[PDB]
């Protein structure tokens, strides 16, 4: 909502996210107390609903834009889990780093391979 | 050649004359500008090298198990 506001007085804004990962995860933790029953890999059945009804408003638009990088936790490096696998559709460049370079210690470990950008 | 009490005969596998080997040399200077490379005739190394090639194909191991290599 901060960025959002920037954004409409006809700025140009940059939004850094530290974790969105933990905004889902946040969402799991409570979901099933809220009474509703287990899907996946025990994700909440609104998993993509809440993700997409955030990622969809931080965007630009005609009057002003917002940048942003969002750094994406993917849980037991498990490229597949449906948290990271529904998050892949949102971004525009996707960089996606590896353990089994970085303990080469070849920093930043990214994985052109896997990388890619619109 | 034969020494006093010791002899020897150096003898050849096949018929050597002039005319023989001059066969010979035309045909292994043929085979160099025509690349005429003949096979060896080593069977159970064809077997087990194709065996071989065949089994590892494709096996995407190192990228199945983390080994970072």
């Amino acid at each position: 909502t901060m960025a959002e506001k920037f954004r409409d007085e006809g700025r140009d804004v940059l939004l850094f996210v530290d974790n969105i990962y933990r905004y889902t995860l946040a969402g799991t933790e409570v979901s099933a107390l809220l009474g509703r029953m287990p899907s996946a890999v025990g994700y909440q059945p609104t998993l993509a609903e809440e993700m997409g009804v955030l990622q969809e408003r931080i965007t630009s638009t005609k009057t002003g834009s917002i940048t942003s990088v969002q750094a994406v936790y993917v849980p037991a490096d498990d490229l597949t889990d449906p948290s990271p696998a529904t998050t892949f559709a949102h971004l525009d460049a996707t960089v996606v780093l590896s353990r089994q370079i970085a303990s080469l210690g070849i920093y930043p470990a990214v994985d052109p391979l896997d990388s890619t950008s619109r | 050649e034969v020494q006093p009490g010791n002899v020897t005969v150096l003898a050849d596998t096949a018929i050597r004359g002039q005319d023989l080997d001059e066969a010979r040399a035309m045909e292994a200077k043929r085979k160099a500008e025509e690349h005429i490379s003949s096979s060896h005739g080593d069977v159970d190394y064809a077997q087990a090298s194709a065996e071989l090639a065949k089994a590892i194909a494709q096996l995407r191991v190192i990228e199945l198990t983390k080994k970072a290599m």
